[PDB]
RNA sequence: GUGGUGGCGAUAGCGAGAAGGAUACACCUGUUCCCAUGCCGAACACAGAAGUUAAGCUUCUUAGCGCCGAUUGUAGUGAAGGGUUUCCCUUUGUGAGAGUAGGACGUCGCCACG
RNA sequence: GGCGGUCGCCUCCUAAAAGGUAACGGAGGCGCCCAAAGGUUCCCUCAGAAUGGUUGGAAAUCAUUCGAAGAGUGUAAAGGCAGAAGGGAGCUUGACUGCGAGACCUACAAGUCGAGCAGGGACGAAAGUCGGGCUUAGUGAUCCGGUGGUUCCGCAUGGAAGGGCCAUCGCUCAACGGAUAAAAGCUACCCUGGGGAUAACAGGCUUAUCUCCCCCAAGAGUCCACAUCGACGGGGAGGUUUGGCACCUCGAUGUCGGCUCGUCGCAUCCUGGGGCUGUAGUCGGUCCCAAGGGUUGGGCUGUUCGCCCAUUAAAGCGGCACG
RNA sequence: UGAUGGAGGUAGAGCACUGUUUGGACUAGGGGCCCAUCUCGGGUUACCGAAUUCAGAUAAACUCCGAAUGCCAUUCAUUUAUAUCCGGGAGUCAGACUGCGAGUGAUAAGAUCCGUAGUCGAAAGGGAAACAGCCCAGACCACCAGCUAAGGUCCCAAAAU
């Protein structure tokens, strides 16, 4: 995942106090996996645990992600000395604050979606937890 | 009625607005005492500076 | 390459609500109407808002949203 | 091409004014009604 | 009642529906007159009173939309501390946005003709 | 330090809801333009969309409806403006002269706003508006010169010469508060004053990188995730690497390799003990425990390293200012 | 310090604008196949899908909203005692760490650069084993007197085995 375009191609690093704004609940699948710690969450951290769930899951049922890595982060290579500007965008986050539920299941058994979340939460750098739609 | 203000805590590490708080009212060394009326003005700079003093009726 | 910036112009009230001015005071400096013209009070090239007469200054509403400052004598 | 000018007045011959044209779009001398300081009344200023 | 002209944050609006013209306001009838159209008497301007309430306009019904919006709770946060200290927590004050109970189809003047 | 970048001005974010606020922080503009794109008077309201319509096409012009601004505002952005600051038309030149109470800004020099007074006007019936433009960039001190004006001065006197005063012109003096009217290099032949205010070595902090160790387990392994290996991802430890910083040392902390002497850690090369094995045996693989001792000589290269020769139970990896 | 009145768009929040973005419905239009080909009209992958709409996210340079604080002010109130102005004399223009809010950096650095408060600097004393910058607290002196702060009370080592 990236974004087509971006106003800015640099941006703060910013910070992440305080619960998820929104997207705390399961809103489409049956079953949502939330982040219970802060933490940035990357594009390829995203894929990973995309795949470890579908593929659980057998091509059988939908998967929602609730998050995209809108935001983009540098880096300078080895050798370059502080200043000299802001380093070319190395990758792209997602800020995700506890509470936010990241991904959504549905259409396979309980027992599917439970085994599948799992999967999903060890590609993570976040802790988590499994959440039924209310 | 009266306020009998006594400063408990130095006022060394304190911000300006305290520590020009306890001069306004005119106490001076720890455990410098100074009695007051109980006006709003009197009771909200006992409140800047509660932290600081203890306050008798 | 970045690292320009423009001189910061000091812009925003100069005068305070309830306070006493001397005619010609400037009582707000501001790009554009973000704050219109009142009773006594003109309102400059570059938009700076001044008083017309000695008064005291008043930041009002005016209508639903948009301001306004008024100089009244006594 | 903009260029800075001077009108000067045609009866007395102060130069009075300091201004600017388009010498493209303004060929010929610029002439202006504009008060002579001097003369202390308005006469015809004329590009010199 | 209607027509002028104002103050008040649209609680004055919008949409939909209904009724009315006695006066008044309008559509309305004309281009001789002042005046007018980057073409057009449509408009503006002027002169006029056959018809019409059809529309505007006034009054009335509706909250469907827009607007206004208490209380409670929460986020944040001043001050005082704390920990397991990119963060988090306690105490004390303050306190949104959101979402809601609700309010509301206006109100206060002055003048003229009735 | 060099290379590159930057140097004055304007707008934004950073900037923490007054103002101000730094970085070789993140983004853009300026060194103009306009004789109307200025003033005033009067009048006007947009972009799009739907529907219909010759050439005509997604889209050129026309009509209706919808449409609160999704247009436009010369030129960047922000703030503002459709009671227009946007658009059209008539007449105009106020893109006036003398000024200026009082304010803003400010180290200074400057910069900004300004009611109002007088002179003489433009538009308007009048009220009234007008000292340029929606606002904020479009600029450069003094010295020295040019040009115009002048009831100023004129070295005995009259003149003149030459000055003054007012107006204006000549700056990519852009290193933009401008060292001179006028200026590039080499130094390992070098020298002095200083600095650990500031680099190279070593220490320190850091640990991205690096080495090692783990989590998850899609897969490989005939079958069989986990004998062995292990994608996509995730978490640590160490302080040997590549680095970052500039905290001790520049009134000097001697720099690679080797020799001599070792000493320590154990993420163990050999030997000792052990579990699992996709362990028949013999050889092995992998993990665990274990640092007691041991852990070769040569060819090439300054080398470390590495390749090679010949051995060996093995011929370990690191630390000790790369002892 | 209180009261009162104001300016200001940050924290948070929200999406009403602008960017970024997820799913669903439906869809102009867009890709190949056949019939019909003058390439002219269809029927399809639950083929790609504008825009619309429904639901759900996101933002330093987004805002329908919007604090706490801070700020300006008042012939205001209470306490307090400074404020300006004129002049003589300076020194300073390497700062450091800590907390908090940001940038740069890898939301590394005892890093760097601002804001804000404190301490050090220029501050001895007590605590943190030792330890400029942390915690408590400001040494004019004398005392073989008392009370406390941080921090402590089994022994070193004062005080609850
Ligand atoms: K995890
Ligand atoms: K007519
Ligand atoms: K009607
Ligand atoms: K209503
Ligand atoms: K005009
Ligand atoms: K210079
Ligand atoms: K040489
Ligand atoms: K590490
Ligand atoms: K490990
Ligand atoms: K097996
Ligand atoms: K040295
Ligand atoms: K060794
Ligand atoms: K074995
Ligand atoms: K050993
Ligand atoms: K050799
Ligand atoms: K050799
Ligand atoms: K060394
Ligand atoms: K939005
Ligand atoms: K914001
Ligand atoms: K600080
Ligand atoms: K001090
Ligand atoms: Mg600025
Ligand atoms: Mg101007
Ligand atoms: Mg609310
Ligand atoms: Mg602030
Ligand atoms: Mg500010
Ligand atoms: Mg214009
Ligand atoms: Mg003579
Ligand atoms: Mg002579
Ligand atoms: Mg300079
Ligand atoms: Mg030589
Ligand atoms: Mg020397
Ligand atoms: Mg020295
Ligand atoms: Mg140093
Ligand atoms: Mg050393
Ligand atoms: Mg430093
Ligand atoms: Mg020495
Ligand atoms: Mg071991
Ligand atoms: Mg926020
Ligand atoms: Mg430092
Ligand atoms: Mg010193
Ligand atoms: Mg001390
Ligand atoms: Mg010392
Ligand atoms: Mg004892
Ligand atoms: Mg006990
Ligand atoms: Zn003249």
């Amino acid at each position: 995942l990236v974004p087509k375009r971006v106003k800015h191609r640099r941006e703060f690093r910013g910070k992440m106090r305080g619960e998820a704004k929104g997207g705390k609940e399961v809103a489409f699948g049956e079953w949502g996996l939330q982040a219970t710690e802060s933490h940035w969450i990357t594009n390829r951290q995203i894929e990973a645990a995309r795949i470890a769930m579908t593929r659980y899951m057998k091509r059988g049922g939908k998967v929602w992600i609730k998050i995209f890595p809108h935001k983009s982060y540098t880096s300078k290579a080895i050798g370059v000395r502080m200043g000299k500007g802001k380093g070319a965008p190395e990758g792209w986050v997602s800020p995700v604050k506890r509470g936010k539920i990241m991904f959504e299941i549905a259409g396979v058994p309980e027992e599917v979606a439970r085994e599948a979340l799992r999967l999903a939460s060890h590609k993570l750098p976040v802790k988590t937890k499994i959440v039924k739609r209310e | 009625a009266e306020l009998k203000i006594t400063l408990k805590r130095s006022v060394i590490g304190r911000p300006q607005n305290q520590r020009a708080t306890v001069k306004a009212l005119g106490l001076g060394k720890v455990n410098s005492t100074v009695t007051k009326p109980a006006n709003e003005a009197i009771k909200g700079m006992v409140n800047t500076i509660s932290h600081l003093v203890d306050v008798e009726e | 390459s970045n690292g320009r910036d423009s001189e910061s112009k000091r812009l925003g009230a100069k005068s305070a609500d309830g306070q006493t001015v001397t005619g010609g005071s400037i009582l707000y400096r501001q790009r554009g109407t973000k704050i219109y013209p009142g009773v006594n009070v003109g309102i400059g090239g570059d938009d700076t808002l001044f008083a017309k007469v000695d008064g005291v200054v008043r930041f009002e509403r005016k209508g639903r949203d948009k301001k306004q400052v008024s100089v009244y004598p006594v | 091409m903009r260029v800075n000018i001077t009108l000067e007045c045609t009866s007395c011959k102060e130069r009075n004014y300091l201004t600017n044209k388009n010498k493209r779009n303004n060929p010929d001398r610029l002439e202006k009604q504009k008060y002579c300081p001097r003369e202390r009344k308005v006469t015809l200023h004329r590009e010199t």
